[PDB]
């Protein structure tokens, strides 16, 4: 219980729409993951969560990532919801392969499992055609998928807009049941 | 209180996991805190309905639910709606059977019951108002209230809640009488409880005072009961809140203060004659003020006071009550022996046909006249065959003061006439087995009538005799404390048995005072006189303290039978097992006798290792300067252990100095920090030092003497660093000791070294400024003499800047006048006085003209015997805010006479001062 994960990517292409997105899915990662609106103790027993925010690649001269989310005491998420930055594809690929890491670090040693789940969140239809030239990770974001969902039994999920992405038929590799087909009108399950 | 909590959790509580349970039986709440603090936020979260229930507990989960006797009871849930398991950790009053009522007391608080405070206020008290309402026609159920005695810390909080139990208790004795539940409360409280507030305990009084006069206690003729522990009272506030709490109760004594009580009126005013004399407090004036104490006088003056023929009356500073003395009615023209051994006769012939009138003639109860039947009777047996008996135990103590009143004067003239009672020890004997059988005396009132007016120059031995044997002599009682040493002395602060043993105790040598222990003809029990049976020994040894002091007061003329007396207080060590407060029973005893004391002397070179064992009946192991006196009086203690003392004085001083910053956790402050009169160390510095410098006659005149030579003979032992620490040392116990002792310093600054040479060539360290001041002296340079003579004189300055100083002015006209020659001599007097004025100006205005004028008497000798005045500006503006800034235009006509004689440079800086 309490266990979420974020990922936001789109920065140039839902700066406006951000504002909609979060006050109609990002509301119930609160109110169903906790008791309601949130100061509370922070602790390591697995009761936290994690967020990542990764931008173009493009857009940017020598930076990366900058993932700052591990307790947050379920509260500071909330702090930083507002305190992200902006920026064409987009090539998220990369900063997938952070919140794999990031999984995979707690899987290794913030074991005590209380099977995390997992969602991303882009607007632009991204792509990192160019899989290689990397630090330490050299896979497309299909193997990234599989991986994730596959290999690692993690609960996968990705929350487009009204539009239609690729993403929403990159969705058949999820082989672990993930409940993305109906969409969250209502408010939103624990499994997207 | 909820981000606090986080931040301190975040930073406090800085894991994510429970090791380390930790169970320790002991104690451990102050372990387990933060489970309570966690559980604390989520019964608020609840009541708040919001923030998740305050959620994840995880942090301490082992913790969380870790609640599923004497090991646990960690009533730390006890928030809301769970009062049941901290209400069933602790033994409640039982309810199944009915002198031994409630049995099974608990363990003593230290042990875990430290915490519940927030929880345990108004259990005790709603069960208390339960039983009081309805009835209590059964024997009285609450007997563990002993449990409620101890409650210090709680009781400290929680002053208002012992005010409203009180006022609760007023509704009690409204309904009738409070027949059993305060004669069950109130003495345990007083003999339990000694920190109490000074105001709260004045306003006890008053509440005492008031309950006793009104209604009245005819039925409850052991009222007397309460009238002890007004003695107690009396006794430790004294030492300062005398004066605050004077306008406290200010109007009071205006309607009723002395209504009945006028034995107890006595000596409330004796303990406020002993309060007065520390520090001084009427040696300063004596003219407006008095009737500061007139008032007081304005309550007894009607009911007969100071009945004392002037021989105990010997300690008032004020003596304007021997303008009301006359009216003491002393041994009523010395007839009154003969009036009442003639209505004595009257109702001894009269017997025969006036047993069935005696009870409708028992008009006035004749106060002064059933006490003579003892002579008459035991002639045959005691002939009372309870005739008398059952009318005098309805006015018994208001009939038996008139009663003592005239057998003190009875008793003097026989063993006067006798001289040594050959054919009068049938009476000696009847008065000791008087003890022996139950006597409705109780012995709580002979020695103040016996002083009243027995213990005249004339007839001052036989009351001396008295006082000796009439107690000493029966040995029912001496031995019963003298097997009672082991018992409560020791154990004093582990009450877990006191039930059993107190039941023991007063149930194998007294059985109870309303038996007629006389045996006449019938004796009914009737044992319903049984409220609660506490006490019954702390009584004589609690009122045996006045009776020293009235002993040692008056009667020291007589130095050999005083090892008597001596071995009367060994066979009473039970006096001192209460509290070691002689600091005021050396004052007020010994204001006048410090230059007097050779007999006192001779008398203290045996009563040194008496005082010793009887403070000893303790083992703390607290006090040390007693033993290393004793370790240091092998031989000879008549003249050794005095030679060394400075050096043993720094040992002294070296304690104090390790009071305030030194070992703290030490011997010292124990048992229990807040029963011994522990505000501080120091209020037990006080009557060690006390006793230290009592010991012998050259002391009090060799005090500052040795302080003064530890100061400038520095012992290797005196560091030169923390010296001002030494300085608020000396200040204390100077301010501590009597008027004797801290005399010397008058002589100590002025006459020593005002004028070792300071005349006109004294040498180039005329520079006033930089060394005469103090803090000079920071280097091991720059220490001058009179330097550490100024700055022990501004130590003792500010310490006694209560009545000390209020003999400072005359001082200043009396020896200061041919003695300032030079300048510098006036800048020294001037740090002397100078920044203590304001201390007069804050109570003692009356005298700050005289400080005025005495500083410009100064003046026209430093205008005389001088030729240039170098520094004179900084005296001239020194004045100048002297004038405007304290006196203002008050003192303008007595000063204009005396400075028309200054110098031109004087009149042309002051020209204003004379405007």
């Amino acid at each position: 219980v309490a266990d979420v994960v974020f990922v936001i990517e789109g920065t140039a292409n839902l700066g406006p729409y951000f504002e909609e997105l979060r006050k109609h899915y990002l509301l119930p990662a609160i109110e169903y993951f906790n008791g309601g609106p949130p100061d509370f103790g922070g602790d390591y027993g697995g009761t936290q969560y994690s967020l990542v925010v990764f931008n173009t690649v493009d857009c940017a001269p020598e930076s990366y990532v900058q993932c700052h989310a591990p307790t947050s005491s379920a509260y500071e998420f909330v702090t930083w919801l507002d305190g992200i930055k902006f920026m064409s594809c987009s090539l998220i690929a990369e900063g997938l392969s952070t919140a794999l890491q990031l999984f995979d670090d707690f899987k290794k040693m913030r074991e005590q499992q209380t099977h995390r789940v997992c969602l991303l969140i882009c607007n632009s239809p991204p792509y990192l055609l160019p899989a290689v030239e990397s630090t330490t990770y050299s896979g497309c974001t299909t193997e990234s998928l599989v991986q994730k969902i596959g290999e690692r039994g993690i609960h996968f999920s990705i929350v487009s807009p009204r539009k239609l992405p690729a993403l929403r038929l990159l969705f058949e590799k999820a082989a672990p049941p993930a409940l993305l087909e109906p969409l969250q009108q209502p408010a939103d399950v624990s499994q997207d | 209180f909820l981000p606090v909590m986080k931040l301190f959790d975040l930073l406090y509580p800085e894991k994510e996991c429970i090791p380390v349970p930790d169970i320790n039986k002991p104690q451990s709440t102050h372990a387990f805190a933060m489970t309570c603090i966690w559980i604390h936020l989520n019964r608020k979260a609840q009541n708040g309905d919001s923030t998740l229930q305050i959620p994840i507990p995880h942090s301490l989960k082992l913790h969380h639910e870790f609640l599923q006797i004497a090991l646990l009871c960690n009533a730390y849930s006890t928030n809301s709606e769970c009062f049941t398991l901290p209400m069933g950790a602790l033994v409640e009053t039982i309810y199944g059977n009915g002198a031994s009522v409630t049995p099974l007391p608990m363990n003593l608080l230290d042990s875990l019951t430290v915490h519940a405070k927030m929880s345990l206020i108004h259990s005790i008290a709603t069960r208390v108002i339960k039983l009081a309402h309805t009835k209590s026609s059964v024997a009285l159920a609450p007997a563990l209230v002993e449990t409620y005695s101890r409650l210090l810390v709680y009781m400290e909080i929680e002053s208002l809640g012992i005010k409203g139990f009180i006022s609760q208790l007023l509704p009690t004795v409204f309904k009738s009488h409070a027949w059993g539940i305060l004669h069950t409360l109130l003495e345990m409280f007083s003999h339990r409880m000694h920190h109490i507030q000074p105001h709260y305990r004045v306003q006890l009084l008053s509440h005492l005072h008031t309950l006793a006069a009104v209604a009245q206690t005819n039925q409850n003729q052991l009222h007397l009961c309460v009238e002890s522990t007004a003695l107690r009272l009396i006794t430790a506030l004294g030492s300062s809140e005398v004066q605050p709490q004077f306008t406290r109760f200010l109007n009071d004594p205006k309607t009723v203060l002395s209504a009945e009580s006028e034995e107890l009126n006595r000596a409330l005013i004796l303990t406020l004659a002993r309060a007065t004399h520390v520090t001084d407090f009427f040696t300063g004036s004596d003219s407006i003020q008095g009737t500061w104490c007139k008032d007081i006088l304005q309550t007894i003056m009607n009911f007969t006071p100071h009945n004392w023929a002037s021989h105990t009356l010997s300690c008032f500073p004020a003596p304007l009550q021997a303008f009301f003395k006359q009216n003491n009615v002393p041994q009523e023209s010395r007839f009154n022996l003969k009036k009442n051994v003639e209505e004595e006769y009257r109702k001894w012939k009269s017997m025969t046909d006036e047993n069935e009138i005696i009870t409708q003639f028992s008009v006035q109860g004749f106060p002064p006249l059933f006490l003579c039947l003892l002579w008459k009777m035991l002639l045959e047996t005691d002939h009372i065959s309870q005739i008398g008996y059952k009318v005098l135990e309805r006015i018994g103590a208001r009939a038996l003061v008139a009663h003592v009143r005239t057998f003190a004067d009875f008793l003097v003239y026989e063993f006067s006439t006798s001289a040594g009672g050959q054919q009068l020890n049938k009476c000696i004997e009847i008065l000791n087995d008087m003890v022996w059988k139950y006597n409705i005396v109780t012995l709580d009132r002979l020695i103040l009538c016996l002083a009243m007016r027995s213990h005249e120059g004339n007839e001052a031995q036989v009351c001396y005799f008295i006082i000796q044997l009439l107690l000493l002599k029966p040995n029912d009682f001496r031995n019963r404390v003298s097997d009672f040493v082991k018992e409560n002395s020791p154990e004093h602060w582990l009450q877990s048995d006191w039930h059993t043993k107190h039941m023991s105790y007063h149930k194998k040598y007294p059985e109870k005072l309303y038996f007629e222990g006389l045996a006449e003809q019938v004796d009914p029990p009737v044992p319903i006189q049984s409220p609660y049976l506490p006490i019954y020994f702390g009584n004589v040894c609690l009122r045996f303290l006045p009776v020293f002091d009235i002993v040692i007061h008056r009667f020291l003329e007589l130095l050999p039978v005083s090892k008597s007396l001596e071995t009367l207080l060994d066979h009473l060590g039970g006096l001192y097992k209460f509290h070691d407060r002689p600091v005021t029973y050396l004052y007020n005893t010994l204001h006048y006798y410090e230059m007097c004391l050779r007999n006192r002397d001779h008398l203290k070179r045996k009563l040194v290792h008496a005082i010793i064992g009887s403070l000893k009946d303790n083992r703390p192991q607290g006090w040390c300067l007693s033993d290393t006196y004793l370790k240091h009086a092998m031989n000879a203690r008549e003249d050794n252990p005095w030679v060394p003392e400075d050096s043993y004085y720094c040992k002294l001083i070296g304690r104090l100095v390790d009071t305030m910053a030194g070992k703290s956790p030490g011997p010292f402050p124990n048992c229990d920090w807040r029963f011994n009169e522990f505000p501080n160390p120091a209020a037990h510095a006080l009557h060690v030092t006390c006793v230290e410098l009592m010991a012998l006659a050259v002391p009090g005149k060799d005090v500052g003497n040795a302080l003064l030579n530890v100061v400038l003979k520095s012992q290797p032992l005196v560091p030169r660093e923390n010296i001002t620490a030494w300085m608020n040392a000396i200040g204390l116990i100077i301010t501590a000791l009597p008027e004797p002792y801290w005399i010397v310093l008058h002589d100590r600054i002025v006459n020593v070294i005002s004028s070792s040479s300071l005349t006109s060539e004294t040498e180039w360290v005329g520079y006033p400024f930089r060394l005469f001041d103090f803090t000079a002296c920071h280097q091991s340079y720059s220490e001058m003499s009179c330097s550490y003579t100024l700055a022990l004189a501004h130590a003792v300055w500010h310490h006694s800047s209560i009545g000390q100083l209020s003999l400072i002015p005359k001082f200043l006209t009396e020896a200061l006048l041919p003695v300032v020659k030079t300048e510098f001599q006036l800048l020294y007097v001037y740090h002397l006085v100078g920044p203590f004025l304001q201390r007069f100006q804050q109570e003692r205005t009356r005298c700050m003209i005289e400080i005025g004028v005495a500083f410009y008497d100064m003046l026209l000798n430093v205008d005389q015997c001088s030729t240039h005045l170098n520094y004179m500006d900084p005296i001239c503006d020194f004045l100048y805010h002297m004038k405007y800034m304290f006196t203002g235009d008050s003192v303008k006509e007595q000063v204009e006479k005396i400075i028309c004689n200054l110098k031109p440079a004087l009149k042309l800086r002051l020209r204003f001062i004379t405007h």
